[PDB]
């Protein structure tokens, strides 16, 4: 089954400015590419088809492009309601899509203000137990976050929720939420969330003991 | 120097004056006599492009064929559109004739001679001629009955724009007869396939799919729904529609048994139309003996697309998109301009 | 001109089936195949398969064939899919979509349906629980982890409204319990955890439910 990667999952860009959205195949796929741009709340929408084919009613300044396997779509202007998610999709063997990129705005990089909670003393007699890791305040969107108890790579037990982009500040935030069960949750003692972000200098550590 | 162009045919046949069979009325009427010898004008050091799956002679057959089927069928009622049509149904006489395809003055057709020809690219073997070979207009699913043989080995024709194929078209280069039965339940039938032929047939088709799929395992399965046209092989045979069961055509256990194959089959009155217009009713079937010879000379499938891969491909009876059975007449077949 | 107008979303519940519609119009019915690609909350589109409304024959993605089929009535241009046995990941937006064809071949999509929103699961009304996230012991965080209600959606709000500045909301998830989550929280000055009130304000409609949680900074 043939994957489409596309890079990057968010692309900073600017009103006005030429960007660039790559969609890299498994193995070739022919001229069978697609892209389609996908506002919030509506249905997608074709722009390009057969890698470089502007569909009927696309604007000008939408274009794309081939070369073996990688595939390019180019928006020349950046209007306000360009800046949204678009994917990729091959037809050569089966349908399969991108993940998608979104384009967002570009501004200065800022640290996130990370934080850690641990489970409330209420909820810890219900017998769950969530541990909360917020980032505030971000950018650029990208951030990774790893849960760690007693040193522990945590796996398949976490959420991550994000704040769409500010719209006066232009920064994110986001929260990581570990859940166990309270007898899990009683057997360890340290917690611990571990952020790497192109604007700290080295990945941060928040860390709690229980009591 | 020629290009390629489209333009009106009309079409020329042996059709008699005298019969009642509904073929020939219609292209008494609407066809002239076939031309006593036909010139074939042999092309040296010529290559030319042919692409059987853009080919407006499949179109213009496909017209011709809804006409002659709208003249002279008689369904007791009509469900096409969002109303019903009620008139009278006797039954006809139903058996299809050879129609030759003709282009008129300052065009010609080009005729591709490579045996080996797969429907499209280039022909290094090329000839022209006035009229197409004689072509019966059967309207069938699954299996292609009474056609044209490839010459020498079987064809696999897929258009291959993208794996992602509606249809794939095989070409037997040897046919099997297909004899089917309603004998004197009234719609209870039945058809005979000697089993040893078919299943050696049947082993040649899979070698050559094979080679077409990269030496996978090919695997046949019954198809995977929609209308009972396609889940059967379905065709007319002397005015009465055909439904008949092909599983056990297509036994995996079986390839890689002899003796007689019987497929059970039905004659039903309640249809859906195939030029694609709801649904007709016709006359529960005449007394008697009902029986028709057919040969198998090609087979509609579909491949499934969105299973796991690496090792095995399955392949499903098709057929449905009746502009396929004109498309394996005339892969051969294109209209050009000449100055 | 063409639509692809989608009926049969919400929300279903775990291990049954589901029916989704499709009514096409604006265009000849019979010459497009018509394809279905779900995205659930997070993930990129998957093509469940296909449908020719000519004849009504299906293709099926390998991995839930068992569970799908698809139909259609070509009288009234509609196009149908079945999933069976549903799961807590059948969670998605589910769309119907026009494939472009030639004679002999599938390609790209064209034209995608409105979409029917399906929800997994067979969680009753139930109001949610209110957790405080209490500021750590220049700049302090704290907020109310809202766990454990259905359906959606969740209000929340700090003060009674006075405090705006610094709150953020996230969206809620829906858990494989079948129950949905959120968290809201605000930053504020560190100088301010020992004279200022907390108090985040979580109402939930659907069970008619005001809850008021007190956030303190916690010690013995
Ligand atoms: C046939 O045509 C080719 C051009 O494709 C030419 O190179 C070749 O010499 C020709 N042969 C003869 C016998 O005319
Ligand atoms: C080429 O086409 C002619 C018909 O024009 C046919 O008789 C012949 O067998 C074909 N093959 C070769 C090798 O000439
Ligand atoms: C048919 O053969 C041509 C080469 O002349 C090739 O380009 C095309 O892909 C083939 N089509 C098939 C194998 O379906
Ligand atoms: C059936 O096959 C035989 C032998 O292959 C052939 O002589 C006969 O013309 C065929 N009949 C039709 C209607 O094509
Ligand atoms: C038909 O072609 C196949 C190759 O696909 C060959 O093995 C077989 O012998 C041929 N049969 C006849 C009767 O020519
Ligand atoms: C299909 O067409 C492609 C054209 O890109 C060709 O390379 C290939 O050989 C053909 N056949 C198959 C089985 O892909
Ligand atoms: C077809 O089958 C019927 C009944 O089984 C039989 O009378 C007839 O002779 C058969 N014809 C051929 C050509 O096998
Ligand atoms: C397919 O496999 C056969 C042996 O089973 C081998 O002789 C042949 O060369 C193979 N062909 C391709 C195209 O891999
Ligand atoms: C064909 O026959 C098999 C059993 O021989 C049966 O399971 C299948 O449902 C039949 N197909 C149709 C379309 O009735
Ligand atoms: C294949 O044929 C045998 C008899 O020859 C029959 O018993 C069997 O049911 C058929 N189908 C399969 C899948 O084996
Ligand atoms: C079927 O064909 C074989 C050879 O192709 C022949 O020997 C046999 O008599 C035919 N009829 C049967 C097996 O009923
Ligand atoms: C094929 O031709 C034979 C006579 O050559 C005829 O009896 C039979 O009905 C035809 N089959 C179909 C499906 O028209």
């Amino acid at each position: 089954e043939i994957v489409l990667t596309q890079s990057p999952a968010t692309l900073s860009a600017s009103p006005g400015e030429r960007v660039t959205l790559t969609c890299r195949a498994s193995r070739s796929v022919r001229n069978n590419v697609a892209w389609y741009q996908h506002k919030g709340g509506q249905s997608p929408r074709l722009l390009i088809y057969d890698a470089s084919t502007r569909a009927a009613g696309v604007p000008a300044r939408f274009s794309g492009s081939a070369s073996g396997t990688e595939f390019t779509l180019a928006i020349s202007n950046l209007e306000s309601e360009d800046f949204t998610v678009y994917f990729c999709l091959q037809y050569n063997n089966w349908w399969t899509f991108g993940q998608g990129t979104r384009v967002d705005i570009k501004r200065t990089v800022a640290a996130p203000s990370v934080f850690i909670f641990p489970p409330s003393d209420e909820q810890l007699k219900s017998g769950t137990a969530s541990v909360v890791c917020l980032l505030n305040n971000f950018y650029p969107r990208e951030a990774k976050v790893q849960w760690k108890v007693d040193n522990a790579l945590q796996s398949g037990n976490s959420q991550e929720s994000v704040t769409e982009q500010d719209s006066k500040d232009s920064t994110y935030s986001l929260s990581s939420t570990l859940t166990l069960s309270k007898a899990d949750y009683e057997k360890h003692k340290v917690y611990a969330c571990e952020v790497t972000h192109q604007g700290l200098s080295s990945p941060v550590t928040k860390s709690f003991n229980r009591g | 120097v020629w290009k390629d162009a489209d333009t009106t045919l009309f079409c020329a046949s042996d059709a008699k004056a005298h019969e009642t069979e509904v073929h020939n009325v219609w292209a008494t009427h609407a066809c002239v006599p076939t031309d006593p010898n036909p010139q074939e004008i042999h092309l040296e050091n010529v290559t030319e492009n042919f692409n059987m799956w853009k080919n407006n002679m499949v179109e213009q057959m496909q017209e011709d064929v809804i006409s002659l089927w709208d003249q002279s069928l008689q369904p007791c009622v009509k469900l096409t559109g969002g109303s019903v049509i009620k008139q009278a149904c006797p039954k006809i006489s139903f058996d299809p004739i050879p129609i030759h395809y003709c282009t008129p003055a300052g065009y010609v057709i080009l005729k591709c001679n490579d045996k080996n020809f797969n429907g499209t690219g280039p022909c290094k073997n090329v000839s022209s001629v006035q009229c197409t070979h004689g072509i019966k207009p059967v309207v069938s699913t699954q299996l292609l009955l009474n056609g044209s043989l490839a010459e020498e080995e079987i064809i696999i024709r897929s258009e291959n724009l993208t794996n992602n194929a509606k249809t794939i078209i095989v070409h037997l280069n040897k046919s099997v007869e297909i004899n089917c039965t309603r004998p004197s339940d009234i719609r209870k039938a039945y058809c005979e396939i000697n089993g040893t032929k078919w299943n050696k047939v049947l082993k040649q088709v899979t070698e050559k799919l094979k080679e077409h799929f990269n030496n996978k395992t090919i695997i046949f399965q019954p198809p995977s729904g929609g209308d009972l046209e396609i889940t059967m092989h379905h065709f007319n045979c002397r005015g009465e529609f055909f439904y008949c069961n092909t599983t056990q055509l297509f036994n995996n256990t079986c390839i890689g048994c002899n003796g007689t194959i019987t497929l059970p089959c039905k004659i039903k009155q309640i249809i859906n139309m195939w030029q694609g217009t709801g649904q007709a009713m016709y006359a529960p079937p005449i007394d008697g003996k009902i029986n028709c010879v057919s040969n198998i000379t090609g087979i509609l499938l579909t491949r499934d697309g969105g299973a796991n891969n690496t090792s095995n491909e399955t392949f499903r009876p098709g057929g449905g998109n009746i502009k396929d059975n004109w498309r394996s007449e005339l892969y051969k077949y294109k209209v050009v301009q000449i100055e | 001109q063409v639509r692809l107008a989608q009926y049969g979303g919400g929300v279903k519940r775990l291990g049954a089936t589901m029916t989704l519609s499709c009514v096409a119009s604006g265009y000849t019915f019979n010459d497009y195949y018509i394809h279905w690609v779900r995205q659930a909350p997070g993930q990129g589109f998957e093509l469940l398969g296909y449908i020719d409304p000519a004849n009504g024959r299906p293709d099926y993605a390998g991995a839930l064939r068992e569970r799908l089929s698809f139909y259609r009535d070509k009288s009234m241009e509609t196009l149908y899919m079945d999933l069976r046995s549903l799961r807590y990941d059948d969670t998605a937006m589910y769309y119907c979509v026009r494939n472009v064809g030639t004679a002999g071949s599938l390609l790209h999509y064209d034209h995608w349906g409105s979409g029917s929103p399906v929800i997994v699961s067979s969680a009753s009304t139930k109001g949610p629980s209110v957790f405080p996230l209490a500021p750590s012991s220049g700049t302090a965080a704290l907020g109310c982890l809202v766990k454990d209600y259905f359906p959606e959606p969740v209000t929340v709000s700090w003060n009674s409204g006075a405090l705006t500045s610094g709150v953020h909301t996230f969206p809620a998830v829906l858990q494989s319990s079948g129950l949905y989550s959120l968290s809201s929280v605000v930053t504020v000055p560190s100088s301010s955890l020992g004279t200022q009130t907390y108090i985040c304000n979580v109402n939930h409609k659907p069970s008619n439910t005001k809850v008021d949680k007190r956030v303190e900074p916690k010690s013995c």
